[PDB]
RNA sequence: AAUUAUAUAACUUAUCUAUUUUAUAGUAUAAGUUUGAAAUUUCGGUUGGGGUGACC
RNA sequence: CCGCCUGUUUACCAAAAACAUCACCUCUAGCAUUACAAGUAUUAGAGGCACUGCCUGCCCAGUGAUCACUUGUUCCUAGGGACUAUGACGGCUAAACGAGGGUCCAACUGU
RNA sequence: GAGCUACCUAAAAACAAUUUUAUGAAUCAACUCGUCUAUGUGGCAAAAUAGUGAGAAGAUUUUUAGGUAGAGGUGAAAAGCCU
């Protein structure tokens, strides 16, 4: 049953060169230290990971692990990898700048409770701003344009 | 361990958030986000050229809409476009000066009138000087700033924009002396005085580590800022002529540094020196500038420009006081 | 607050914050961390309250050497984290008793609850106070727990029978006219100690030592 | 306890460890013999 | 921390033997890239001691 | 009070509350002719932690209701398709046992 | 250099009486250990003696031969041991 969804989502896996598949798996085992069960689960839940090139997924994971302090179990259950990098960066920083979301400190405690990870990404942009951030849609559009320009300068 | 920026953010969260409450979220992100720059024309030979060029860029002078002697072209509401870098004019004078639109309200608020003598205490290269100079069609002026290097560039700015003949006239006078001591020097000398007291520069403090008031070593200065602000404001009140108008400008959002300072200073002048100050309301000025500026009316005195995502021109707190006697 | 069952402990933290905000912090106004101090007489559960709050909010575990005899924590302790959300720390302190305890009757109540070491007062003398107080209150819980009789008000009588119930005996020197003879005797001391332990363990029943003072 | 009695004599242990056949087993042991012959030692090994 | 790092593992181009018209195989080797088991070496000065500030 | 117990340790200043320990938990490996092992996942290595009933983390698309939409994710160009049927935590058993660290009574005594 | 000592392989040996039961259970010798106090302090002794204590059918103690060697060995981890 695991293969059929993976096959349907990314049929090119069979045609994909052994190097591409091995590199994606190697990154998780040697650079993300994902458990064996999690690695199989990640491919099944979001088969698009194989499509993504190496050295970009590693940055994506480290963004969740380091910038957001989320544990490996958290990433697998919420399927962060499927979401695009741009969407995560815009929302997460927007929450961070608004004070809603704080990166866990060294002791592992957050002064202000964080919002649900599913809420941040899973919900629609209209619902996201309406509930998670409680801000106007037009203002968020400006923030996205602002953030992109800053990234270009960076 | 904590950087000065971290401490500065901490202070606003514990104090500033309470003051503004539900408005703090938008303001907090606004400060972190990049500031919006508004180009100010240098007039002179490039007076027509810049206006035509700025129209091509689609920037619109918010002052022109307000009227419907300073015009500052700004981008449209919610526009993130960046103005091109300033360039020298044909005569050798810089075409325009990039500055924060809110920074020009204190100058426009001071009600500059012809045949006046103006003092600019602790002006520094804040841009208000250059803007004020362009307003000073027939107005003798004066500049003061505690530091020298800070003042050193201020002259460079004047060289770039102000023509030599105008600067040569006594009208333009540059000095670097203590503001509080300055009060005794020339009492009741300047009809209009613009006092920009040193503030916590919240926007700069968060972004810039260098010379940040929130550094631990500078703890002594930060606590004493309200006292220093009152003395400088009091010095200006002493220096302004009978019937004169003075504007007190503070960058920070702090309630302590903005409203209590001005009201406390008025009390000090009334008691020690037996002088009276007439409060002035700029609500009409706010109504004209609603499109290009957003204010919050909670403040009893002053017209603070809250930085907003749609209009990120804050923060500027300016209050105008007229010397009754 | 019931420490063992954590009854109403949650209510303390909101109250702690509410009072502090109204008061002027002065020097510590800028400091984000909140430090609070718990002080009381010995064996009132001060240390266990710190642990109880820690587990209830931060859910980490014991942060104080809780013990069943007064004198466990000898001096002051470093700040102990309690709640991460307000970042409130508790400061543990040793129990302190003022030299003046007003009337001696107050001391008996203080000894009864275990605040003062039972050695210096003496369990035997304390044991009598329990009988008087319990009889005056009328809460005859002991008779059911200790199957001696329907009721009694003689300290000697109750001690005699309870020792038999526990099968406790000792050899005590008894002065007599013809010499000093070591003759086996019922172990009165254990009865006092064992009886005292049950009272503070709740077997006898809930009591109000100061019931007389409510009318005032 | 009381030290000083580490030597627990056993002829089988002694001869195996530092004996003639043991020394000749390895070239490193044969070079121990070769130096001892150079010096002039009475006994080359056990 | 600075400098390296044919311990290992890996992959890339070559060498090279099979094979099919270019092709996918491997590799007594060499040249790279990636990890690091390790090896080597170091602990500026002034602040009546210490952490922080600092200063040269 | 502390450790669950028997046990182990700095030969020659520390024998313990430290180490081991059963039970419990995590990670790694689908396999042969020299360890593991002449073995094969109820197995072998590596490491963590007293166990035991009980409270107990979060996690558990949304709305209709095994069904449709709204979402989500992808492409093709703001449209069109495609696809989506309680476990990292505490109290603690609770008893027992100890040349452990503190106490108290009794007897005893040249302390 | 593993005749001391840490660990392991092989071949072996010792354990009375009493009570439990059917055992890393109990009292207590041989035997192993080394809690406490005292003496000693160039001492009998480069770690002992006199008392007092812990275990004593077990993860027990002991004997014989062999193996692991310093960029290392061994370690129920004391940075403990390896003449
Ligand atoms: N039954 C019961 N026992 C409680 C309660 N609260 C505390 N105790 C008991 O009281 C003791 C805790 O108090 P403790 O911390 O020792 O007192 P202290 O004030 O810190 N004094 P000390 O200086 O001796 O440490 C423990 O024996 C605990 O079980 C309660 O609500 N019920
Ligand atoms: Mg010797
Ligand atoms: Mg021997
Ligand atoms: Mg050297
Ligand atoms: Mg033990
Ligand atoms: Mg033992
Ligand atoms: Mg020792
Ligand atoms: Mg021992
Ligand atoms: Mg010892
Ligand atoms: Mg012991
Ligand atoms: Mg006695
Ligand atoms: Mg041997
Ligand atoms: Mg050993
Ligand atoms: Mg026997
Ligand atoms: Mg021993
Ligand atoms: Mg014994
Ligand atoms: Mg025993
Ligand atoms: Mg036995
Ligand atoms: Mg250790
Ligand atoms: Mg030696």
């Amino acid at each position: 049953g695991k293969l059929k969804r993976v096959l349907s989502v990314c049929p090119e896996v069979f045609t994909m060169h052994q190097r591409d598949i091995d590199r994606v798996v190697k990154v998780l085992r040697e650079k993300c230290l994902f458990t064996a069960q999690h690695i199989t689960d990640v491919l099944h839940r979001c088969p698009t990971v194989l499509q993504e090139d190496p050295n970009e997924l590693e940055y994506k994971f480290q963004y969740a692990y380091f910038r957001m302090g989320l544990t490996h179990l958290d990433i697998v259950r919420t399927n962060f990898l499927q979401y695009s990098i741009t969407k995560i960066k815009q929302r997460h920083i927007y929450l961070e700048r608004l004070g809603r979301y704080q990166t866990p400190d060294k002791k592992g405690q957050t002064q202000i409770p964080n919002p649900s990870l599913r809420n941040i990404l899973r919900v629609s942009e209209a619902e996201f701003l309406a509930r998670t951030a409680c801000s106007s849609v037009e203002e968020f559009q400006v923030f996205k344009k602002l953030l992109d320009q800053e990234e270009e300068e960076e | 361990q904590f950087t000065a920026s971290r401490l500065a953010l901490q202070n606003f969260d514990m104090t500033y958030s309470v003051q503004f409450g539900d408005l703090w979220p938008s303001i907090r992100v606004s400060l972190l986000s990049e500031q919006k720059y508004g180009a100010l024309v240098n007039n002179f030979a490039a007076w027509d050229s810049v206006s035509a060029k700025l129209e091509q860029l689609s920037a619109k002078d918010f002052v022109s809409e307000a009227i419907s002697n300073l015009r500052c072209f700004t981008f449209s509401r919610g526009d993130v476009s960046r103005f091109p870098p300033a360039r020298l004019g044909s005569l050798g004078l810089m075409d325009y000066y990039l500055m924060d639109a809110a920074s020009l309200l204190p100058v426009l608020a001071l009600g500059l009138q012809h045949g006046d003598t103006v003092l600019d205490l602790c002006a520094a290269p804040g841009g208000k000087t250059l803007a004020l100079l362009q307003t000073g069609c027939c107005r003798n002026l004066a500049a003061n700033d505690l530091s020298t290097s800070r003042t050193g560039r201020l002259q460079k700015v004047l060289h770039s924009y102000v023509p030599q003949d105008i600067r040569e006239g006594n009208q333009v006078r540059v000095t670097s002396w203590d503001g509080r001591k300055w009060g005794e020097l020339e009492g009741d000398t300047y009809d209009r005085v613009l006092v920009d007291v040193p503030c916590t520069t919240d926007r700069h403090s968060l972004h810039e580590e260098e010379n940040n008031i929130f550094q631990r070593s500078r703890k002594k200065e930060r606590q004493m800022l309200p006292m220093l602000q009152v003395q400088l404001l009091a010095a200006g009140l002493l220096a302004t002529k009978p019937g004169g108008h003075v504007v007190y400008s503070t960058c920070s959002l702090s309630h302590l540094q903005n409203e209590y300072v001005v009201q406390g200073a008025i009390e000090l002048l009334a008691n020690q020196y037996n002088i009276k100050v007439q409060v002035e309301d700029l609500s009409h000025f706010r109504k004209l500038f609603m499109d290009t500026f957003c204010f919050f009316p909670s403040c009893q005195v002053g017209e603070l420009v809250i930085p907003n995502l749609m209009v990120n021109f804050g923060p500027m707190y300016f209050c105008k006081l007229h010397r009754l006697p | 607050t019931n420490c063992v069952k954590d009854e109403n402990i949650k209510q303390i933290v909101p109250k702690v914050m509410e009072l502090i905000r109204c008061s002027y912090r002065y020097h510590r106004a800028e400091t984000p961390e909140y430090c609070i101090m718990v002080v009381g007489v010995p064996n009132v559960g001060k240390s266990s309250l710190i642990n109880s709050l820690r587990r209830q909010h931060l859910r980490t575990g014991k942060a104080a050497r809780v013990g069943g005899e007064p004198g466990i924590t000898r001096a002051v302790t470093s700040r102990i984290q309690v709640c991460e959300r307000p970042l409130v720390f508790l400061l543990d302190t040793p129990g302190v008793l003022a030299p003046r305890i007003e009337s001696v009757e107050t001391g008996l109540k203080l000894a009864l609850c275990g605040t003062v070491l039972d050695h210096l007062v003496g369990e035997e003398t304390m044991a009598d106070y329990l009988l008087y107080t319990l009889n005056r209150h009328g809460l005859f819980g002991y008779v059911q727990h200790y199957a001696l009789a329907s009721a009694c008000d003689q300290i000697e009588w109750v001690l005699k029978n309870v020792a038999i119930k526990l099968r406790k005996t000792r050899k005590v020197k008894v002065l007599t006219g013809t010499g000093n003879v070591n003759v086996i005797q019922p172990d009165y001391a254990m009865a006092a100690r064992d009886f005292l332990r049950t009272f503070r363990s709740g077997l006898l029943g809930q009591v109000m030592l100061d019931r007389d003072i409510i009318p005032a | 306890r009381a030290r000083g009695n580490e030597y627990q004599p056993s002829n089988i242990k002694r001869k195996h460890k530092h004996g003639w056949v043991r020394r000749l087993s390895t070239p490193a042991g044969v070079q121990v013999i070769l130096r001892r012959m150079l010096k002039g030692r009475k006994s080359l090994s056990h």
